[PDB]
Order: structure tokens, then C-alpha cells, then sequence
């Protein structure tokens, strides 16, 4: 059983001896799911054919001004800090799944779909 | 004989004609992005801009001809403007050398001096000088106050009326003693009683609060959706709660939970009462029904509109209605 | 390679994440994934930021964001002139200037890797490490 | 400073009068006569003191109708002036506006009577700035020792 | 002890998003298009065309992530805390001038 049975993802585990503490040699390890190196190909193209992944430049243009982009009214000033990441991601996770209008066109075959069993029990039984 | 215009503060921003070319130039051409090395700042005349020491020597020190820039700046200050309006240039120079500038309306002690017609050395704050200097009324300064936005991008906010009391502030700083306030008496007008006076500012000093929050309200509702988040307020608690609140976080956070004006996803009676049990073993607030909390425990930075638009149980009906559609 | 790879390695802090011999630092995230308070997915959109800041003599253009889907955890991307991604590590912990230390190190060995396998190298503008400078007073 | 000054100061141009009724001279030095003076300072520390180049007129002074010369452009002569509630929130500022003493503030929010509901922002304005005073006052201290009045002061 | 002083650490902020968890998978994912590679895929087509459509959340949609937040809770409190202190010095400094006065 694959643990993500997602097959394209896969877990690499990476423990690491690093110096913490300033003398010592601890163990810290760097544990991850990522794509399996088949999905990488469609990957290193820049237009992210791949999909599961979006170019950030779709969801919004210009992330130099959306990541960037920092606190600025009067609750803002001078100190106008970042935003804060969780919701930096939230004004771009609800973006993300907002309304895709799934058009009549489609709806018509799956229509065509709907009215399935109801016409084609008839014509193995009108075709004897 | 003819008011202009006969509406409760109306005049609130230039004519559309000067307003038209006022952003033509006091523009910001958008940041690049790079590393700033210098921003330097000057005052130059109208479009007597030299490659002098004022100009040229700070672009010298770096090996720049400014004999350029100035024409550049001439390219776009020359016209559209009287003779002697002493503007401020914002040089911004680049890792790479490449300036940007905005050109910017004059300071506004500049404007002080011109509508009080006094000259450098006149003016002076009273505890150095011993006198208020040239008087001025409130109805000056909202246009000294008009041609100084501090975004001329968004020309209208921060609100005229908000930074009408920047420029008086700065403007008693240097002795400008205005008549509406400093002084026992207003303006004395041929008009009416002084009651019949102050019978019709407490009309329209209050007309004009609907008409400020309005526009503080409206605002409200285009600032990023960070800005309209629940943020309670802090005055009632008593500052050994204030402290014993900051040790552990658990009570800020059961607080919060608490006294959180009702929404969709608030409406969790054991949610909302878990922390209400948090908080009654740490002896807080106990006495205080849900209800007179979010009266109080509201975000005080909003306009009064708005202030009762989240109050409970003014959202306790639509409450369930609006919801993360899909 | 064309010969054995260097031995000793300069050992300095880098604040900022310039281009020393990267050609494209893309940042993959998955927003679907989500958290508050400082995880990976918060040090990895920092390090956006940080690499974005116009205080970093990175280009700015040349970095790339990519919002997943597959809860990917929080990937930071390099790629070398050479075209060999690296990825560092995120161990939990981690936040902006461990990474802009990481791929900055990393940067002086694997532009040396560059070196052998025989491709030339550019002048680099920066010198993070100080080594034409005295501190003067 | 010299520079970003005036160098010419033009005069007040009164476009259109404010009122029907001409202000007869006897009164018109009868109500300036109170305007000499203007209060300085807001607390027990009240300073009634002299305002110098006093205007003549005040019924034309700035009520309405007259001009103010900050002619910037060249299209817009020195404007006009509205009358009083044709700008926002003036009557409003007159209750704000002014020096605030934090002594003669904090007496008004511990008893929560405001003349006005902006003085609730008037005074954090004033406290977020003394609180600035002392983050800077700091930030400082920890690149070297600042000591306040250690070195000579005078002449 | 070693797990107690590092849950000053992440409790809370696990006690949110485990809150968020229960959110999401209570309103939002009954009604949510699974057909994402395909809605990904329109966005890539609309900003193919420029004038595709971003379009900004609103209160409501975005409210389902608010959160008790102590980088302003945390913060305000201080402030809060430090006008009494300032508030201390105009009502000492009246109190102190208030001794002068005879009984």
C-alpha cells in the first residue's frame, strides 16, 4: 500500500547532522513528500505544463506586488509590516478554489449521460 | 449675495480642472523593485532647475551629468504652473544609477507663509518669539490642506478633515494662532446671534459625521481583508489581567474566542462557552453576559456603521446565512 | 569533472540572495496545505519575500512561485547555469536565513562543480565574502 | 531655513463679499478689539498672550467669500473660500484641534466625557507618538551609551 | 517538561489549525469542484488571454480563517499595558503636585 496513495507523490526522508547548540553535531531531519522524478519532466518547463501546479502569475498578476505587498492604512503607518503568511496564502487559497463555470456544453452529454438507462433499456427490448 | 455652492461640506476636494493636472505630475513612477542608494530631496523652483551645487554637485559626487535630469525635469514642470512655486523633488537613485523622481506640491510651511504673507523670520512658535504671529481661520487651512495629499495617487485619503488637523497642528508650531479655536471668540459674522450662530454649526457639525463616517465606512469596506479582521479591544481589561493575560496566551486566546462578534462559523455554542469556562477559573470576566462584551470587546477603529453592522444580534439572523459558498 | 572537486569551502554569512550563479530560484508551495505560526510553509513564502525584497540584489523576475495542488510540502528550487536542481532541505525550524544561507553556501560549491565539469564562469558582482575590504574607522 | 520660502507674498484678493449688511465701522474695531488676544497653552499653565499683525476686519476676514493667495498652478487663481459647512468637519476640528495637554486628556477618558468622539483619536495619535519617542529612545541605546544632559548646555 | 515548554510553542497555533481542519472539511468541501486540473487549467488559459479573471475574496469567504491572532492580541495588550504607564506620569505628576497642597 502506497502510504500517499497519490502515486506521483513520494516520500524522501533526509536525516542530517548539523551543528546546533554552536558545538555540537545533532540530528535533524528534513522529511517530505514531493513528486515522484517522472513528474519532473513536464516540470522544468517554465509554462508549468504539468498541471497540479499553477504558474503564480495566473491566480493574480504580479506577486512582486502580492507577497510583497504590506500593511498600509491608517492601521498600518510607518511600521507597515508584511503580511502575515497565513492569510497570504488564504487571499490565494480561496482564489484558488473559487467557481470554475462548468458550461451547459458539458452538461449536455452528461445530460446525454442522464437520460441513459431510462432510453436504452427500451432498445435492447424494442430490438428483438 | 451668492454662495457657491449651499451643501454640508461638499468642498471637500480641488476643482476636477486642477485636480486634472494635479496628478499629471505629482505621480509616482512605480518602483522597480531595485536597491535604493540615495534618496535625496530638494526644493527647485518652478523649472529654474541649474547643474549647480544644489542639483548637479550630489549627481557629481556619483559622476552623473545632471545637466540632463534638470531638462527632464523642465520637461515636465516649466508649463502648468505660476511663476516661483518652489516644488520638492524626490530623487530616488538605483544600484544601478538610474534615478526616479516625483515632483511634489510645495511644503506646506511654504503654503503658511504665502496665505499669512509673511516673510522667513517672521513666523515663529510663541515660546521662542513671545507673540502668535499672522492669525488664519479653519477655512484657510482646508486649502493649504487640499494641494498637500500625501498619496497623489489616491488624492482622497487620509480624508481632507483628518489632515486639516495636521496642517493647523503645524501651523500653532510655528505661531499661526487661527481663530476658530486659541481664541475666545469665532469669526464674528454680520449674520445672526452668536446662538443663532452655534444653533446652526450643531446641525451641521453632526450632518457632517454621517457624511465623515459614511466615507470612513466606505473605505472600510476596500481596505484588504486583513484590516477588517476581529481585533478586540483592550480597555476593559485591568492591567493585572493585561499582564496575567500576556504570561499565557491561553487567556488572550479564550478572550478572543469569547467576545468575537457573531459570524457563521462562531455560531458554536460550546465553542464559544469552552472558552467561557477557561476564563471563569482564571476569575476574568464573569458578570459579563455575552452580550455586554461585544459592545465592548469591539474593534474600536471602526466607523460607527460598520461598528454595529458586526454588533450582536445584529448579525445573529443573516448570521448563519452568509457562509464560504463553495 | 575533469579533475577532483575543491576541499576547503569559504565559510561566511550571506544576509542577501544574490545571483551568484543560480539562473532560476523557483518556490513551489501547496496553499491547500495550511498552518499557522511558523512551519515550512511559512519559512518557504518568507524566503519569496526575502528573495523578492528590494534589499536582495536578486533579479527579481527570475524568481518563480508555483502553487501546488497534491500537498506538496513547501519545495525550494534551484538551478545552476549548468542546469543541475538543487533542493535544500527544509528541516522543520528552518526559516529565511537559514535558506538564504543554505543556497548561498551551496552556490560557491556547486558553481565550483560548474568549474570542473569545464564550463566557464562570469565575473560575480557581490563578494559576500569580504575579501578586498579592511574595516576602517 | 533660506530656501523653501516665499519670496512673493500676494495680497488677499476679496472676491465676493460674505454678507448684505455692510459692517458699520463702529463695531468693526469693536469686535478686532477682542481678537489681540489669543490663549497659548492648555492647562492651569493657560497663557493669555498677544497675537501680532492683527487683521482689521474680521467679518470679511475669512468667513466666507475672500481669497487666499497658495496660487499654485496656472489655471487656479487664489481660491475662493465656501462658507463654513461646505467643508467637512470643521465645527468638528474646533473641538479637536488644538494643543492637547495629555494632563487634560486622560481626565476625559477615565471619565469617558469627550466633547467629541475624535478626541479618542486625538489621543492615541498622542500617545503613539510618546511611545515612539522611547522605541527610538532605545533602538538607540543599544548601538552605545546616550546620556540626556551630560554635556554642556548653554552658553 | 520538554513537551510542556515547547507547546508554549505550538499548541495554539495547532489548536487553530486542527480548527480550521474542521472548518474547511464541514462547509467549504461539500461544494468544492474536484475537477481542479481542470480549473487550474482555465486559469492558465485566462491569463493566456490577459483578461482573465483573479477575482478577490470577500469577508465572508475569507472569514472562515480567522483566527485569534497574537501578532495583534500579543501586541495591543503592551500598548494597552503601556498607556496606563503613560498614564501614570500626568496622574503622578498631578498626584505629586497635589502633595504641596495644605491639609
Amino acid at each position: 500500500v502506497s502510504r500517499l496513495v497519490s502515486p506521483r507523490l513520494r516520500i524522501i526522508h533526509r536525516d542530517y547532522l548539523t551543528r546546533r547548540g554552536g558545538r555540537t553535531h545533532q540530528r535533524c531531519s528534513a522529511v517530505a513528500v514531493d513528486y515522484t522524478p517522472t513528474y519532473f519532466a513536464t516540470y522544468k518547463s517554465d509554462p508549468g505544463q504539468c498541471p497540479r501546479l499553477i504558474d503564480a502569475e495566473a491566480v493574480h498578476g504580479d506577486e512582486q506586488a502580492f507577497w510583497s505587498a504590506r500593511r498600509d492604512f491608517y492601521r498600518g503607518g510607518a511600521s507597515r509590516s508584511y503580511y502575515p503568511a497565513w492569510d497570504r496564502q488564504a487571499q490565494a487559497l480561496i482564489m484558488l478554489t473559487r467557481e470554475v463555470p462548468r458550461i451547459p456544453q458539458e452538461a449536455a452529454f452528461r445530460l446525454f449521460t442522464l437520460g441513459l438507462k431510462m432510453m436504452l433499456l427500451p432498445r435492447l427490448v424494442a430490438g428483438v | 449675495p451668492k454662495t457657491v455652492n449651499i451643501e454640508p461640506g461638499s468642498n471637500r476636494f480641488l476643482d476636477p480642472n486642477v485636480e486634472a493636472k494635479a496628478k499629471d505630475i505629482f505621480a509616482v513612477p512605480e518602483f522597480p523593485n531595485k536597491a535604493v542608494l540615495h534618496n535625496w530631496r530638494f526644493f527647485i523652483k518652478a523649472g529654474k532647475a541649474a547643474t549647480g551645487p544644489p542639483v548637479g554637485q550630489e549627481f557629481s559626487k556619483l559622476g552623473l551629468k545632471a545637466m540632463d535630469f534638470a531638462k527632464a525635469f523642465n520637461d515636465r514642470t516649466k508649463p502648468h504652473f505660476k511663476d516661483d512655486i518652489e516644488l520638492i523633488v524626490r530623487i530616488q537613485v538605483y544600484f544601478d544609477k538610474s534615478y526616479i523622481f516625483r515632483i511634489e506640491p510645495p511644503p506646506t510651511a511654504w503654503f503658511l507663509l504665502r496665505a499669512i504673507r509673511k516673510k522667513r523670520g517672521e513666523t515663529g512658535p510663541v515660546v521662542l518669539r513671545g507673540n502668535y504671529c499672522a492669525y488664519l481661520t479653519l477655512e484657510m487651512c482646508y486649502e493649504i490642506a487640499k494641494m498637500k495629499q500625501m498619496s497623489w495617487g489616491k488624492v482622497e485619503y487620509p480624508p481632507i478633515e483628518v489632515r486639516v488637523r495636521r496642517v493647523v497642528g503645524q501651523a500653532r508650531r510655528m505661531g499661526i494662532a487661527i481663530i476658530g479655536i486659541d481664541t475666545v471668540h469665532s469669526s464674528p459674522v454680520k449674520g445672526m446671534t452668536e446662538k443663532q450662530y452655534l444653533e446652526e454649526s450643531e446641525k451641521h457639525r453632526k450632518v457632517h459625521m454621517i457624511q465623515y463616517e459614511a466615507l470612513k465606512a466606505k473605505e472600510l469596506e476596500s481596505a484588504p481583508l486583513i484590516e477588517r479582521l476581529h481585533r478586540p479591544n483592550m480597555a476593559p481589561l485591568t492591567n493585572t489581567q493585561l499582564e496575567e493575560g500576556l504570561k499565557d496566551a491561553n487567556l488572550l486566546n479564550a478572550l478572543w474566542k469569547s467576545s468575537h462578534p457573531k459570524s457563521l462559523f462562531t455560531q458554536d455554542t460550546r465553542d464559544r462557552e469552552m472558552a467561557r469556562r477557561y476564563l471563569n477559573t482564571r476569575g476574568w470576566f464573569k458578570e459579563m453576559t455575552p452580550e455586554e462584551m461585544r459592545v465592548v470587546f469591539l474593534n474600536y477603529r471602526l466607523p460607527k456603521q460598520e461598528d454595529h453592522q458586526r454588533q450582536l444580534n445584529m448579525t445573529n439572523g443573516q448570521a448563519q446565512s452568509q457562509a464560504y459558498w463553495s | 569533472a575533469k579533475r577532483p572537486l575543491a576541499v576547503v569551502a569559504p565559510k561566511t554569512s550571506h544576509k542577501h540572495l544574490f545571483l551568484m550563479h543560480m539562473e532560476k530560484v523557483t518556490v513551489t508551495v501547496s496553499p491547500l496545505l495550511f498552518g499557522y505560526g511558523h512551519t515550512l510553509q511559512k519559512a518557504a513564502l518568507d524566503f519569496y519575500r526575502r528573495g523578492l525584497s528590494a534589499r536582495s540584489p536578486f533579479p527579481s523576475d527570475k524568481m518563480f512561485l508555483y502553487y501546488s495542488i497534491d500537498h506538496i510540502t513547501p519545495k525550494i528550487e534551484v538551478t545552476w547555469l549548468d542546469g543541475s536542481v538543487y533542493v535544500p532541505p527544509l528541516i522543520e525550524g528552518v526559516k529565511a536565513q537559514d535558506l538564504i544561507q543554505m543556497v548561498m553556501e551551496q552556490a560557491w560549491l556547486a558553481a565550483d562543480r560548474m568549474s570542473a565539469e569545464g564550463r566557464v564562469l562570469n565575473p560575480i558582482a557581490i563578494d559576500d565574502y569580504k575579501w578586498e575590504q579592511l574595516i576602517a574607522f | 531655513k533660506r530656501s523653501g520660502k516665499p519670496s512673493d507674498l500676494p495680497d488677499y484678493k476679496q472676491v465676493y463679499l460674505p454678507y448684505d449688511t455692510a459692517p458699520t465701522k463702529t463695531e468693526l474695531d469693536r469686535e478686532r478689539r477682542k481678537f489681540m488676544h489669543a490663549y497659548s497653552g492648555r492647562m492651569e499653565h493657560r497663557k493669555m498672550v498677544e497675537v501680532k499683525d492683527v487683521p482689521q476686519n474680521m467679518y470679511t476676514y475669512g468667513k466666507e467669500g475672500m481669497s487666499i493667495p497658495i496660487s499654485i498652478f496656472k489655471d487656479q487663481a487664489d481660491p475662493v473660500i465656501g462658507p463654513e459647512w461646505t467643508y467637512p468637519g470643521i465645527f468638528e476640528n474646533k473641538i479637536v484641534a488644538q494643543h492637547w495637554y495629555m494632563e487634560e486628556l486622560f481626565d476625559r477618558e477615565k471619565s469617558n466625557t469627550f466633547e467629541s468622539p475624535w478626541q479618542r483619536q486625538v489621543l492615541d495619535n498622542q500617545v503613539k507618538r510618546r511611545l515612539g519617542k522611547v522605541a527610538w529612545r532605545m533602538s538607540m541605546l543599544n548601538i552605545k551609551t546616550i546620556d540626556i544632559f551630560h554635556k554642556e548646555r548653554g552658553a | 517538561t520538554i513537551a510542556d515548554r515547547v507547546r508554549r510553542y505550538t499548541d495554539i497555533p495547532e489548536a487553530s489549525t486542527e480548527e480550521v481542519n474542521q472548518r474547511w472539511k464541514e462547509h467549504v468541501m461539500p461544494r468544492l469542484q474536484t475537477d481542479l486540473e481542470y480549473n487550474l487549467s482555465h486559469w492558465k488559459k485566462q491569463h493566456r488571454t490577459g483578461a482573465g479573471r483573479p477575482a478577490p475574496p470577500t469577508l465572508n469567504e475569507y472569514s472562515l480563517f480567522s483566527v485569534p491572532d497574537h501578532s495583534s492580541l500579543g501586541q495591543d495588550a503592551i500598548d494597552m499595558l503601556r498607556r496606563r504607564e503613560a498614564q501614570r506620569e500626568e496622574d503622578w505628576w498631578r498626584e505629586r503636585k497635589g502633595q504641596l497642597k495644605p491639609p
